[PDB]
Order: C-alpha cells, then sequence, then structure tokens
C-alpha cells in the first residue's frame, strides 16, 4: 500500500501512496501557499513565451508576464511531457532503457561477479552498482586518455552520425552504416570482443 | 558406484569440501 | 504468457567449471553448476569445523 | 489384387502329413509378403519364434503381418486364401479357447498351457508348422493389458519382490480356462509403450477439470454403496460450491480428456480380425465376418 | 533499444559522477527544504549517495512498474541537456553540415489533435536527439560537476547538491524571492 | 465397382483443381449460406506451413478469386483446429466448367485414374521400395511459435497395422509432441486437442509411382503421382 522512498542520507524514507510527483506537487502547492515560490529565470523566460498566444495562455491560465509564479498546470504538464520523452505509447515497448543499460554495463561487469553470488536477477545486479560502478569509471578515464578520435572529434558520445534527412528514432530493423562509430564506448567494448 | 552387466563395479570416495571448495564459499 | 523452466533453463546456461579427485587419488572428475539451480535459491549455510 | 496364395512344398509328402494337413482345412494361418508365390517356410511362424528373445517383439511382428485362411490341398501344392473385407467366411479353433456368440476376435502369439505338450503339426525335418492364437476380446485384451502392467511394474525392482508379482500376473483364467504369458521380458518396444502411457497418462492427469477432480469425493460423502466402498478402499491411502462452472470451458477439457483416454486405449486394444456369427456346439469351428 | 540503453548507461554514469563525488551532507545554502514545502507534521513522521538511490528508486520502483525508464526516475536531467545543447547552437536540422524550446512544440503537438501523428513523434523524437546532444557535450567536457551546478544555479535557483538531487529527481525546484 | 459420386462447387475454386486427376475435401462454415463448401487438397498448400516459398507464391497466385478467398478466411478462422471442420472424400476424375461447375468423385473403386500430389507434401518414412504401400492423409500441429499453423503431408509406407504407424509417426515427429506439451504449460488457459490425425486412404502398387510436372495458366508446378490406385476412405483417427 505504501511507497517508501529514502534517497536522503540523513532524512528517513517519504511516505506517500502512489503517484510520487503528482502528489508531491498537489500538496505542496496546497499545505503551503504557492505564490511566493519563484522559479528560475528559464521558467520565467518560457512564461513570456506562453503568454504571449491568446489560446495558450487560455490553456496555462498565464495572466501576469512580470511574476516570477508559474501555475500548477504548467509545471504537471512539463513533467508529464517530461516523463514521455522517452516511451512512446504508439508501439509496446520489449524493454525499458534501464534493461538494456544495465546489460550492455554488466557484459564488461561478469568478470568480478564469478567472486559473488552470482546474480540471476536483475535486482541483485542493482544491488551491486556502488561496488561495480568504479570500474567502468576507471576504465572510461583509461579510454578518455587513450582515444586519438579518428571520427570527428567535436565531441565524444554516441548516435552522432544521423543522417540530417532521417529525423524518426526508430529504423525505417535496418542500421545506416557507420551512425555508431562516433561513439568511444561502443569502440572500447568492440576492442573488448 | 558404477555397475556393469557381469556383476563387476568399481567405486570411489570424494570430500564434500573439495567439491564445495569454492562454488559455496561465494554464497 | 510464461515459458517453461526448460526454455529459461537453457537460456541461463552455465558458468563454472572445476575438476575434483577422489579421496586416495584414484580418480579425477569435473563438476559442472547451473546459474539456474534451485539450490542457488535455497541459500543454504557451509562450514567444515575441523 | 492377389486374391490366391500358392504355396510349395519343398519336401516329400508322406500319406499322413498329407492326411493331418487335409485335417486343418479353413484354418487361419498368416502370411508375411502377400506375393503370389511362396515358399514352405515362412508359412507359419516358426521361422520367427525365438524365446531367448521378447514376446512383445513376437506380439509386434504377428499384429503387421496379415491373415489368411487355408484350403484343400494335393501334391506338393498347399492353396492358401486371402480373405476380402466385409464378406463371410468358415474358420477352425486353433487354440483351446472357448468361443461364444456374438463377441469379437483377436490374433495373438501362441500361449502355454497346462499340459505343456502341445501338439506337433507338420515337423518337415527341423521345420515345423505352428499357429497363432484366436481369441476372444475380453482374454486377449486381458493379457495385452497384463503384460503392459507387468512391464510398468517389473521396472525398477529387484527380482525378490518381483518373483511374487509375476506369479500373481502371469497365470490367466478366462471361462473356466487357465493360461500363462510365454516370456514376458522387457524390450526397447515395451519402452516406447510406456513411455507413451505415462505421456497420456500425465497429460489427463493435468488437463482433467475440478469436477472430475472431486466428484468421487463429493459422492463417497452422500453415498455409500459397494462400488463406492471398494475405490475409497483403494483410495484410502490417498484420502460445496464450484467457484467457477463454465460449460463451454468443460465441454473442451472433456473434448481434451476423450482424446487422452482414445490415446491411452489403444496402447491396449488390438485390432479386430473377426466377428462371429453362432458357433458350432463342439467349439470346433464357426462362420465370421472378415475386418482388416 | 542498443541506443536506448548506451544513452541511459551513459546519463547513470554521469549522475553518479555528478553525485557520489561528494558528500550530500553539506551545509545548506539555499532557502529550500521539505518541512517549508509540506509542514514539519509530515517530516517529523517520515555510505555512498548512490547507496540510497538504489535502495529506494532503482528496485522497488522497478519492481512495482518494470516498464519505467531512466526518464520517469530523473525527469530533471532533460532541461539541462536541453539548455546546454541550445548553448551549443548545434540543431537537429544541420547536425553540422528560429524557435529555441523543443519541448514547448512537444507539448502543442500532443495537445492538438490537428498535429500529424508522423511529426507528432518527430518532434518527440527530436526532444530526445536534443537532449542526447546535450549530454555529449557534457561528458565530453572534463568537468562535468562544476558546469551542471553553475547552470543549475542560473537556471533553476539550484544554490545546492542536496536541493540539486530533489530538482533532478522531481524535475522542477522552487524557492522564495 | 466404383461407388460414383457428384459435387457441385462455384468457378472460383475449380481452375487449378480442373486438371482431372484430384483429391478434394469437404470443409463446414459457420456462416449459413455457405454451410459447405468443397477444397482440394492445392488449396490447402497455400496455408500449409510445410510448403516452399516458392509454390506457395505460385498458390497465392492462382487462387485470387473472391469466394476462394473467403473459404481461407474461413479455413483460417478456426481456432487451432482444422479436423473437426475438414472431411475427406476422395478422388476425382471429370469436370464440367462454367460459372458453376460440375464434378465426379469416386468414394470406393479403382476405375486415367492417377491421384495426384504436391511435391511438397510428399515424405517416406523409408527408402527401400516395399512391392505392397498404403498411403495416408496426415495432419500435424505445430506449436512452438506464436499461433499454431498446421502441416500437411501425404506419405507412403508399407507398414498396415495401425499401432505401429503410430509408433514410427512418434518416433518421426517427436519435435512435434515436445512442442505440443510446451503449449499445454506455456498457455493453461488454451487446451490444444491433438499433435497430428492420421486417416487412411490408399491401395495401389509401388511400381506405379510416377514424379511429373504439371501446367495451369502458363504456371508450373512439380507435383508426385500415384498412377494405379485405388481409394477406402476412413474415420479421422487422432494420435499422441
Amino acid at each position: 500500500v505504501p511507497s517508501y522512498f529514502g534517497i536522503t542520507q540523513n532524512d528517513p524514507f517519504i511516505r506517500f501512496h502512489t503517484d510520487f510527483r503528482g502528489e508531491v506537487v498537489n500538496t505542496m502547492f496546497e499545505n503551503a501557499s504557492t505564490w511566493t515560490f519563484s522559479f528560475g529565470i528559464w521558467y520565467y523566460r518560457l512564461k513570456r513565451g506562453l503568454y504571449t498566444q491568446p489560446r495558450w495562455k487560455r490553456v496555462y491560465h498565464l495572466a501576469q508576464m512580470d511574476n516570477f509564479s508559474i501555475s500548477q498546470e504548467l509545471l504537471l504538464g512539463v513533467v508529464n511531457a517530461l516523463e514521455n520523452v522517452t516511451v512512446y505509447p504508439t508501439y509496446d515497448c520489449v524493454l525499458s532503457d534501464l534493461e538494456a543499460a544495465a546489460c550492455l554495463l554488466a557484459a564488461y561487469g561478469h568478470a568480478l561477479w564469478e567472486g559473488r553470488d552470482p546474480p540471476d536477477s536483475v535486482a541483485t545486479v542493482l544491488g551491486e552498482l556502488p561496488q561495480l560502478l568504479p570500474r567502468l569509471a576507471d576504465d572510461v578515464s583509461r579510454e578518455i586518455a587513450a582515444w586519438e578520435g579518428p571520427v570527428a572529434a567535436g565531441n565524444n558520445y554516441y548516435a552522432y552520425r544521423d543522417s540530417p534527412d532521417l529525423r524518426y528514432y526508430m529504423p525505417l530493423r535496418h542500421y545506416h552504416p557507420g551512425t555508431f562509430d562516433r561513439h568511444v564506448l561502443v569502440r572500447l567494448f568492440h576492442k573488448r570482443g | 558406484r558404477l555397475v556393469w552387466p557381469d556383476g563387476s563395479y568399481r567405486d570411489w570416495e570424494f570430500l564434500a569440501r573439495d567439491l564445495l571448495r569454492e562454488e559455496m564459499e561465494a554464497n | 504468457d510464461e515459458v517453461a523452466r526448460t526454455d529459461e533453463w537453457k537460456g541461463a546456461g552455465v558458468s563454472r567449471l572445476r575438476e575434483v579427485w577422489d579421496v586416495q587419488h584414484r580418480v579425477r572428475l569435473r563438476v559442472l553448476w547451473y546459474v539456474n539451480s534451485f539450490w542457488r535459491s535455497r541459500e543454504l549455510s557451509y562450514d567444515d569445523h575441523e | 489384387m492377389e486374391a490366391n496364395i500358392f504355396c510349395t512344398f519343398d519336401h516329400k509328402l508322406s500319406i499322413a502329413d498329407v492326411g493331418k494337413l487335409t485335417k486343418l482345412v479353413a484354418a487361419v494361418v498368416p502370411i508375411p509378403q502377400r506375393l503370389h508365390l511362396i515358399k514352405h517356410y515362412q508359412l507359419g511362424l516358426h521361422q520367427f519364434v525365438d524365446h531367448t528373445r521378447g514376446y512383445v517383439r513376437l506380439r509386434g511382428l504377428l499384429r503387421n503381418m496379415t491373415l489368411t485362411l487355408m484350403r484343400r490341398v494335393e501334391g506338393n501344392q498347399i492353396l492358401l486364401h486371402v480373405p476380402t473385407h466385409g464378406l463371410l467366411y468358415t474358420v477352425l479353433n486353433t487354440g483351446p479357447v472357448t468361443w461364444e456368440k456374438g463377441d469379437a476376435l483377436c490374433v495373438l502369439p501362441p500361449l502355454f498351457h497346462g499340459p505343456l505338450a502341445r501338439e506337433n503339426l507338420l515337423t518337415l525335418g527341423q521345420w515345423e508348422l505352428v499357429l497363432p492364437w484366436i481369441v476372444p476380446m475380453p482374454l486377449a485384451l486381458e493379457i495385452n493389458q497384463r503384460l503392459l502392467i507387468m512391464g510398468l511394474f517389473s521396472l525398477d525392482r529387484s527380482y525378490e519382490e518381483v518373483k511374487a508379482a509375476v506369479q500373481q500376473l502371469q497365470t490367466i483364467t478366462f471361462r473356466d480356462a487357465t493360461f500363462t504369458i510365454p516370456d514376458p521380458v522387457i524390450d526397447q518396444h515395451l519402452l516406447i509403450d510406456m513411455k507413451t502411457a505415462c505421456l497420456s497418462m500425465s497429460m489427463v492427469a493435468n488437463l482433467a477439470s475440478e469436477l472430475t477432480m472431486t466428484y468421487v469425493r463429493k459422492l463417497a460423502l452422500e453415498d455409500s454403496s459397494m462400488l463406492l466402498v471398494k475405490c475409497q478402499e483403494l483410495l484410502m491411502r490417498l484420502d460445496a460450491r464450484p467457484q467457477h462452472v463454465s460449460p463451454d470451458d468443460e465441454i473442451a477439457r472433456l473434448s481434451a480428456l476423450f482424446v487422452m483416454l482414445r490415446q491411452l486405449d489403444d496402447l491396449i486394444r488390438e485390432q479386430v480380425v473377426f466377428t462371429v456369427c453362432d458357433v458350432s456346439p463342439d467349439n470346433k469351428s464357426a462362420t465370421c465376418i472378415f475386418k482388416g | 533499444y542498443l541506443r536506448s540503453g548506451l544513452t541511459c548507461l551513459a546519463g547513470l554514469l554521469l549522475l553518479w559522477k555528478v553525485t557520489n563525488a561528494d558528500s550530500v551532507f553539506a551545509p545548506r545554502t539555499g532557502k529550500f527544504t521539505l518541512a517549508d514545502l509540506l509542514g514539519s507534521d509530515a517530516v517529523a513522521g517520515g555510505v555512498r549517495n548512490f547507496e540510497f538511490l538504489v535502495r529506494y528508486y532503482i528496485g522497488p520502483w522497478y519492481a512495482r512498474d518494470p516498464a519505467v525508464t531512466l526518464s520517469q526516475l530523473f525527469p530533471g536531467l532533460a532541461l539541462l541537456a536541453v539548455t546546454e545543447s541550445v548553448r551549443s547552437g548545434w540543431d537537429p536540422s544541420r547536425r553540422e553540415d528560429s524557435k529555441s524550446n523543443p519541448v514547448a512544440d512537444y507539448m502543442f503537438a500532443q495537445s492538438s489533435k490537428q498535429y500529424g501523428d508522423l511529426r507528432r513523434l518527430e518532434v518527440h523524437d527530436a526532444l530526445l536527439f536534443h537532449y542526447e546532444h546535450g549530454l555529449g557535450r557534457l561528458l565530453s567536457v572534463t568537468l562535468p560537476r562544476h558546469r551542471v551546478s553553475t547552470l543549475g544555479s542560473s537556471l533553476f535557483n539550484v544554490n545546492d547538491i542536496y536541493e540539486l538531487l530533489y530538482f533532478l529527481v522531481l524535475g522542477f525546484l522552487p524557492s522564495v524571492a | 465397382q466404383a461407388l460414383t459420386a457428384r459435387f457441385f462447387v462455384p468457378e472460383g475454386l475449380v481452375e487449378f483443381e480442373a486438371q482431372p486427376g484430384a483429391l478434394l475435401i469437404r470443409m463446414e462454415t459457420g456462416c449459413d449460406s455457405p454451410r459447405h463448401l468443397y477444397i482440394s487438397l492445392y488449396l490447402l498448400g497455400i496455408r500449409a506451413s510445410n510448403v516452399s516459398a516458392s509454390t506457395r507464391c505460385l498458390l497465392e497466385s492462382v487462387y485470387t478469386a473472391s469466394a476462394a478467398r473467403a473459404a481461407l478466411q474461413w479455413l483460417d478462422l478456426g481456432p487451432h483446429l482444422l479436423h473437426r471442420r475438414l472431411e475427406t472424400l476422395g478422388c476425382v476424375k471429370t469436370v464440367s466448367l462454367g460459372i458453376t461447375s460440375l464434378l465426379t468423385c469416386v468414394m470406393r473403386g479403382y476405375l486415367v485414374f492417377a491421384l495426384m500430389i504436391p511435391k511438397d507434401m510428399y515424405l517416406t518414412w523409408e527408402e527401400t521400395r516395399g512391392r505392397l504401400q498404403y498411403v495416408y492423409l496426415i495432419i500435424v500441429y505445430d506449436y512452438d511459435g506464436p499461433e499454431t499453423r498446421p502441416g500437411i503431408y501425404v506419405l507412403t509406407s508399407s507398414i498396415a497395422h495401425w499401432q505401429t504407424l503410430v509408433d514410427v509417426a512418434r518416433g518421426k515427429f517427436a519435435r512435434e509432441r515436445c512442442s505440443f506439451v510446451n503449449r499445454r504449460i506455456t498457455r493453461p488457459r488454451q487446451i490444444p486437442l491433438c499433435t497430428g490425425v492420421i486417416q487412411k486412404l490408399g491401395w495401389c502398387l509401388a511400381d506405379d509411382i510416377h514424379t511429373s510436372f504439371l501446367v495451369h495458366k502458363e504456371l508450373k508446378l512439380s507435383v508426385v503421382r500415384l498412377d494405379n490406385f485405388s481409394v477406402e476412405l476412413g474415420d479421422f483417427r487422432e494420435f499422441v
């Protein structure tokens, strides 16, 4: 029934029923006065763009341009959109990004696990991040000191050879050749077999 | 123990500490 | 829809392999360990007091 | 179709042998190849009988072969007639088993009988003529079922425990007679049959509906009769409104149960070969319809 | 799914590097507290920094709902990476061959039925591409921590790491005037 | 001698079946106006998993008529069961084409009377040619995939006694039986009936088996042929 979240070092776990984001925003807007609360200047600049049109002003109820306060509806919609950025309801994803990320990380991480309880479940893998991440950080640092950057060295990350005409995440199985050459982690993985 | 049709057999003994020397030590 | 124990068994596979001698050191044979075995889930304890 | 089969004796035909064979006219003998002309070796089971190896093997070899009727003989020539499905024919009782009006017949390999002094027919040199057994349905079904029971029980037991059970099982009493299975040694064929039996038994154990599972318990609570008392006495070592009732799912589940039980029955029921009209009062001959 | 997994693991590594480097026990520098958010009643009633987040946001949340992705856990990184990529100036169109708020474009595309499904998916993917470009710029820089902290202070009034974690988790960080 | 029978069937189903020597099946349908509809063994090939891709392309090309497509929709509508809906008539040799076609069938006789089988559908358990051979029609259900598409075969064998044939079929089809058990466990709310069904129709001399090609609308098919054939129908008997 309850949900417990205790990420803080010095604070006990919070106790809420469901929909933690919406519950937190509603409780903080209801139990205490939210008029004095002002968000960052980024939200203030977004407020000008939202106010400049009548339909958007009606939708978001943003009446005062100079006021630094942000209404509950705008924040809730922004949070919902940010959550929706990854998952698309059009097609059912087989597995979440965390599953594939854990697989790709633990494919390297298998060597140390043989000295400990072999994990047959994801939860045991999740329970060993503090003991596993330092190895990944060390090898990432070593690769950073090792790469010569045969690809364009403007930035060192993934998904850089995307075709300018293509503007969709899903393949149109088919992969354009050389799409992921610029990533350095895939280079390290291929080097390691 | 291993048994063959003619009734002959051969056998030998193990210590559990040798079989489980490291697999159980992890757990 | 759920899979049988056999398919997840075959997928999970084995990862360890050890060689053990008998008491007299007459014969040597290997043992296999399956990661999906119920033996792992039981969480039994072990000791060898002298 | 090859509606006639000729067989030729290579050995000389003494008057006694030819008379004896003349008495066998219209009996039943099997023929392997169905070819128009056949030598005298394949006539009968003597070429294939071997007490060292399984009675199950002989049962299979017999059930695979074709059936023929006998006809009157002449010098070095013996004529065999293959029956046609649906017509009416006359057959003679080869074994000592009693025959009754209106029950089916099956063909099985020979069995040991009380005196053990089986009569020898046409012992031409080292070769001999031996006939298969034509048996009415209950005895044949009982003996095949009990052979399968032998195979299923005897496995993974010492000879000492097996010794009493085999003496209990091997003897069959049927309509005032007594019979014994010759050589019930386990064979790979019996293992395949047992594997199929185990699979079907587990499947019917699984897919049976809840009402079928709990039926006898409810009725034993409700009623009390000799049949139910016997059933409980069997199950004693092992021993409300249904939360779901679904006629369509029940129909489908029972259909699956029927296909399972139909499969399990095929392991036992040998194929019919004859259906009888009324029998001569000496129990030696009968008039029958042939089925294939 | 390999692209999503690689992006998620890179984000996890960046988050670990940013957070676990400095202890959250630092003295409070801002005016943001959970007690001021709700009241004294609930806060009175209710190792490594990432270990607790493993204990709470990683295990129980995954067990209750396995379909959740990294964006569900940490919506905060989206705005930071988007603004970093905006500071880069590289747009999804040219890709190193007008509007600077793709989030508003996605929101209005979702709100209006007249927007096509194909264009809705295109903007839904372009926002993620901008997020990934921001992550790439952040990872390329030798120092992630100082840049992220300064940008958070300038854009969301993030005054402390103790509040930075809350801002990342909830996606926002209000403050008094 | 031969027991002649007479059927009517609409033109859409006929054109590839119109070659005199063919085999015909009757299919039930839940739709009220076409209470029954007549399908030849070739038309089962469009759905049979055993048929190779090229022959399936040819069959899809030929049977494009609306009535035939409706017949295939009725066939595919059946949930994981076909033998409950299919019934065997026998071999045919006579046809008159038209807006509604007329053809005769023989259910028992041996009065050219060759029976035609597609080359994809034919198998033998034995390479040794026995002088006397029986031929059977069998349907086998695959279960390892997401949903059950059926397998179709017509096979010749020298075995007459049924249980021996079931033994050899079990020996060769062990994968399908294990797949059936896997289907039973993996989807407990669903209950398949059998792994396969045996049906008997055959009496022929082995020296009179031929390999041949067949043509329709200048499209070419490879077939196997039984020439000096006799037909004897039987009951759909289910095995596991």
